């Protein structure tokens, strides 16, 4: 027993406990189970948690697993009384909680699935800095009666508001900033939505689907890649903050949208002024003109030109934006670090090392997997190159050849062979032309001889008829004469 | 003695040597009469003959030949002096033999040479000075040899050379710009990578090379330029050829076309650009007013609609095999031929288009459509309010699938992890230059790259492509050869059937003589019967 169980009323805290000692630790509270209302395990080197070991505490209402080194699945579905679960700062990958969860703190994990058994209360879900890739990564229950949903710094591509319909009446805060979102879609009336944050994503079109957030007070599409705004959008008088800086708008749509949301234009101005200090955004190029408060431009066809530029990289004969890109990736890593800070807990030096031992065992293990995938890819290439040199004839190599050198020799040889083959074919086609000309010469001579024959055939017939007229005169005379 | 002696036989040619056969052992031969001066036939050829070596004896005894036709006589060697007495030869035909080399001064004495065909031999090089003495040379063919270079002095004295055929050798250098008299030339199917174009040539075919650079003086006469099947990557050079009527840039490596290199073309009618890598086209800034046929098919065109002012003016417009989303034609357009199949059409754009052009002007059609597309007017199209946004999203969704892809124990582990991190970096570096090259070869052969597939699969994509390509080329050649053999067969049968028609002509003359004898013999009998009747 190097571990300590502090009690304060009906809140218990366990310290200096480890994976091999935690089950003991919990058993020594079974006597007192009725009274364990909050249990706090934070700041230890725990890496697994036995839902079943905790099921005796049937009054357990808050469980704080924050800043341990939990990995893989964390399954607490079975804790049906559980209401607040804090597992900020771990490495969990899938997470399942039970029918009573009201607040779920899970920032700074490796989370990419979450299940929430069916239930009647609202839920506040906090998932900043994980690996969610799409809303359906949260199960149906996880998306019912959500009131606050923080998915900042995840890995989502596309939002489909329909998938949050079971929170039409509850959802008040939706944070999706710093993902990778390039399409949003779905019509749903979010009766309660106060704020929507799509800052730093990759959206190109604010479309009809944003009537879903017509009620908000606060909305950001800051730092996306917007060009067009759907004009049919009708925002409430409720709106106060409306940030669109860092896009690339075609003035056409600024004018068309302000025209029937006149209000929003002064709201736009007031937002940039609150945020930056002047009443218009600082366009990337001064030459560039605003409409109201946002930089804009009469653009021939912005979507087509973006698609053409992609298709050029795809199809270019050879294998700027590496500055737009690299500073976009630093922007992200500054937010992650910042956030890793905003959620940092206090931890003693001896448990840091206890923690770094388990964490380093996982890095080493992942690196072994990677170094060995590497080794496999390498032998596969060597194998393929050895099948290849067995099917053609390479020049003699004096020095040992690398795989780069082998691929160059192999393509080179096929190119020689192709050219040889083509040269052979040319000769054959030229031969056919020479013999065909010869055929026409011969077939001319064929008609010349056929016509001469036709004409001898005639001349024999003449000379015959003439021999016959003489034959008649001979037999007429001989009659007359003897 | 004069043991083996061959004599003429007037027929086109005024001298036709028959059944002559010389080989490599043959020592002494005699042509015509001994009195060289009776041999003054000017237009000589051979029939049923094969001369492994062309004997000095021939133009030793015949010094009055104008046109010498030695086509297809299995000649393998030319006697070092066969042409010493050939002062009068104007036209020399030696195609389709097996000549491996020309002796250095073999044409030092045929100074009235105007036409020379050496096509389809085994020449590997020309001797320095080979033509320094045939200033009158106007037509020269050496198509189908194994030549690697035509040195620059080769044609310094042939300042009338108008028609040059070098097609289908192994040429890596030949500077046509040094022969300013050229009127027609064909250096197709060689290994060229730069093409110098002389000042006044009017038709030039340099297709099937690897040309990436064109140079030479502005040339206003150049009318037909064939460059299909090359390594071209820009077109600015075109500015220098204001007189083109047709140019073929097919099967090159072009990525865009702009109007700038065409602004000086006063009469261009025909511009072929199929099978490049076009991702953009702007010919509307300044249209080419005279153009009639424009082939852009099999590229990667996406947005072409602003080219309306050029397209309206064409007769023949081939957009097939691209990703074109919209196209727009005036009611007054002049197209008679239009291809549209295999793109990525917007249904609204197709419907408005088919108000102004209909089949049979539209010459092609789709068969089956992907999941969200359906036929309008015979071509696949998807309904969409914003087609370009849609195509931009479609594309991004395909690529993002790929973009989603004792504390002594603690000190020993930090070490272990650093040593592994280094092995893993080294593994990437070591195979780097290789992955670069695999991508270069997929781009080169226009293979599509599966950013999922494991590396040995991309490497196999290249090899499978090359092997298929070899096989298909080989089968194709076999077919061509089967065709040549068959056609030689036909000519052998034809000549047999001509011999039989000639034997028949021979019999009929004999019958005519007989009948003519029988006629006089009766004319006689009837004269006798008349005297005996006083
Ligand atoms: C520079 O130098 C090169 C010499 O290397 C010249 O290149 C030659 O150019 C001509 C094109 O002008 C090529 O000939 C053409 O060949 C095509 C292809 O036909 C092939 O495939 C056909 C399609 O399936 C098939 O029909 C063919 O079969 C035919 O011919 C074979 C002969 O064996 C025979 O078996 C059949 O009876 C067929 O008839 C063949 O496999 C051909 O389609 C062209 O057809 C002729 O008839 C059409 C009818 O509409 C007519 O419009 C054409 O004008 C033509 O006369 C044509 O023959 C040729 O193959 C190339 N030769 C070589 C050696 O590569 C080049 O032209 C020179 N340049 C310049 C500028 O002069
Ligand atoms: C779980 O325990 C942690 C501490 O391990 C609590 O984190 C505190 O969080 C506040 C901000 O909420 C910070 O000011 C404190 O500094 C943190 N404490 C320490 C020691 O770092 C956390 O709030 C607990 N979670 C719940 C839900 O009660
Ligand atoms: C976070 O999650 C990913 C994937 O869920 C982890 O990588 C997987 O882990 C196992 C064990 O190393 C492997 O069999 C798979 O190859 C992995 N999948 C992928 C896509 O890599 C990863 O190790 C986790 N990160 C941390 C630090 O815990
Ligand atoms: C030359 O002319 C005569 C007359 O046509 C040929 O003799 C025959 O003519 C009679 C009368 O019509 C026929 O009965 C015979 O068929 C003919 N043939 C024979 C065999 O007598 C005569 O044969 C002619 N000679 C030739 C071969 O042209
Ligand atoms: C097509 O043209 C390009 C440009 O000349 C060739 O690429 C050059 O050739 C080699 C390496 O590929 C070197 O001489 C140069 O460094 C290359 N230049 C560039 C810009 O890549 C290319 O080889 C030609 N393609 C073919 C098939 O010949
Ligand atoms: C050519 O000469 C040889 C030998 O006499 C002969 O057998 C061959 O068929 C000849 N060709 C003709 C058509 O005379
Ligand atoms: C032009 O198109 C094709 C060949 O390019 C030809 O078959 C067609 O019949 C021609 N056009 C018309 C109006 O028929």
């Amino acid at each position: 027993a190097i571990h300590e169980i502090k009690q304060n009323g009906n809140r218990y805290k366990i310290e200096k406990v480890t994976d091999s000692s935690l089950k003991q630790a919990l058993a020594s509270l079974r006597q007192s189970a009725w009274n364990v209302k909050e249990l706090d395990l934070s700041g230890n080197p725990l890496s697994q948690i036995s839902a079943a070991d905790l099921a005796p505490f049937t009054k357990l209402e808050l469980l704080n697993l924050s800043s341990n080194v939990l990995y893989e699945t964390l399954d607490l579905e079975s804790l049906s009384t559980l209401r607040t679960l804090d597992l900020n700062n771990n490495y969990v990958q899938e997470l399942l909680v039970g029918p009573s969860i009201e607040t779920l703190h899970a920032a700074n994990n490796n989370i990419s699935r979450v299940s929430c058994s069916r239930g009647q209360g609202k839920k506040n879900i906090y998932l900043a800095n994980n690996k969610i890739t799409m809303l359906r990564d949260l199960d149906e229950g996880c998306r019912s009666r959500v009131q606050y949903l923080d998915l900042k710094l995840n890995e989502i591509d596309t939002v489909n508001f329909a998938e949050l319909a079971a929170s039409s009446d509850t959802l008040e805060h939706l944070n999706l900033q710093y993902n990778f979102i390039y399409d949003v879609k779905g019509q749903v009336v979010f009766a309660k939505l106060k704020t929507l944050d799509l800052s730093s994503n990759k959206l190109a079109f604010m479309g009809p689907e944003f009537q879903s957030a017509a009620g908000v007070t606060w909305i950001s599409l800051r730092n996306n890649k917007l060009v067009l705004i759907e004009k049919a959008l009708r925002f409430s008088q409720n709106l106060e903050h409306f940030d669109l800086r860092g896009n690339g708008f075609h003035c056409g749509t600024l004018r068309d949208f302000f025209s029937k949301n006149q209000r929003v234009q002064t709201v736009a101005k007031q937002t940039v002024k609150k945020l930056t200090g002047q009443n218009e955004e600082e366009c990337t190029v001064p030459t560039l003109g605003h409409y109201g408060a946002y930089c804009c431009e009469d653009l021939p066809a912005p979507f087509a030109d973006r698609l053409i530029a992609l298709k050029r990289k795809e199809h270019a004969l050879l294998s700027t934006e590496r500055l737009e890109c690299e500073r976009e990736n630093q922007a992200r890593q500054r937010e992650i670090d910042a956030l890793k800070e905003q959620y940092r807990t206090v931890i003693d030096q001896v448990t840091l090392r206890k923690q770094a031992k388990i964490t380093l065992e996982q890095k080493k293990k992942a690196l072994d997997e990677q170094v060995s995938n590497g080794r496999r890819a390498h032998a596969e290439l060597d194998g393929t190159l050895q099948q290849a040199v067995g099917q053609i004839e390479l020049q003699h190599a004096t020095e040992e050849q690398s795989p780069l050198q082998l691929l160059r020799a192999i393509v080179k040889r096929y190119e020689e062979m192709y050219v040889e083959q083509q040269s052979v074919q040319n000769n054959a086609i030229r031969d056919w032309d020479m013999y065909q000309h010869k055929e026409t010469q011969l077939a001319e001579e064929n008609a010349r001889l056929k016509k001469l024959n036709g004409e001898a055939d005639l001349a024999l017939a003449s000379a015959n008829a003439t021999l016959q007229e003489l034959v008649v005169r001979e037999q007429n005379l001989a009659s007359q004469l003897g | 003695p004069r043991q083996p002696e061959y004599k003429c036989i007037d027929s086109q040619y005024d001298c036709v040597f028959y059944d002559v056969h010389i080989d490599m052992q043959t020592q002494d031969v005699y042509f015509g009469f001994e009195d060289i001066t009776l041999n003054n036939q000017k237009i000589v050829t051979f029939k049923n003959s094969t001369m492994r070596k062309l004997p000095a004896a021939l133009l030793d005894s015949f010094r009055q030949v104008e046109l010498l036709n030695l086509n297809d006589l299995q000649i393998e060697e030319i006697d070092t002096y066969a042409f010493a007495y050939a002062h009068t030869i104007q036209k020399l035909y030696m195609g389709f033999n097996a000549i491996r080399y020309l002796p250095p001064h073999v044409f030092q004495n045929v100074p009235l040479l105007t036409v020379l065909v050496l096509e389809r031999n085994d020449l590997s090089s020309l001797p320095r000075g080979i033509f320094h003495n045939t200033p009158k040379l106007t037509t020269l063919s050496m198509s189908n040899n194994n030549l690697e270079r035509i040195e620059d002095d080769t044609f310094q004295a042939t300042t009338s050379l108008q028609n040059l055929q070098l097609s289908s050798n192994r040429l890596t250098h030949v500077d046509l710009s040094l022969i300013p008299s050229l009127f027609h030339a064909n250096v197709s199917y060689n290994l060229l990578s730069t093409l110098a174009i002389p000042i006044a040539v009017e038709e030039l075919d340099a297709s099937h090379n690897s040309i990436n650079v064109v140079r030479g003086p502005v040339n206003v006469e150049l009318t037909i330029l064939k460059l299909q099947h090359n390594n071209l990557t820009d077109t600015a050079w075109l500015l220098n050829y204001p007189g083109l009527v047709e140019v073929d840039l097919s099967y090159n490596e072009l990525e865009k076309i702009m109007y700038h290199p065409f602004v000086k073309m006063q009469r261009l009618e025909r511009l072929y650009i199929s099978n490049n890598r076009l991702v953009a086209l702007n010919l509307y800034g300044q249209p080419i007013p005279t153009l009639k046929v424009l082939d852009l098919s099999h590229n990667h065109l996406l947005h072409v609609e602003r080219n309306q002012p050029q397209f309206d003016r064409l007769e023949n417009l081939y957009l097939d095999h691209n990703s074109i989303v919209t196209l727009k034609l005036s009611t007054h357009h002049t197209l008679k031929n239009l291809t549209l199949s295999h793109n990525d059409w917007d249904c609204n754009s197709l419907r408005a288009l088919f108000r102004n052009v209909a089949r049979p002007a539209v010459d092609d059609a789709d068969q089956h459509c992907k999941i969200d597309y359906q036929l309008e007017h015979g071509l696949c199209c998807k309904e969409s309010d914003k087609p370009y946004l849609d195509r931009l999203l479609q594309y991004i969704a395909l690529t993002s699938v790929v973009e989603k892809v004792l504390e002594a124990e603690v000190n020993e582990l930090r070490a272990e992890v650093q040593q592994l991190t280094n092995e893993q970096i080294q593994q990437e570096q070591l195979l780097q230059g290789l992955h670069a090259e695999i991508d270069t070869n997929l781009r080169r052969y226009r293979l599509p790259k599966d950013g999922l597939a494991r590396s040995s699969d991309n490497l196999n994509k290249v090899f499978t492509h090359l092997k298929e390509r070899q096989a298909f080329k080989l089968r194709e050649t076999q077919a061509r050869r089967t065709e040549a053999d068959a056609k030689q067969k036909e000519t052998e049968d034809l000549e047999q059937e001509n011999i039989a028609l000639e034997k028949q002509l021979d019999n009929k003359r004999a019958k005519q003589a007989e009948l003519r004898q029988e006629t006089s013999l009766k004319r006689q009998k009837v004269k006798q019967l008349e005297a005996k009747k006083n």
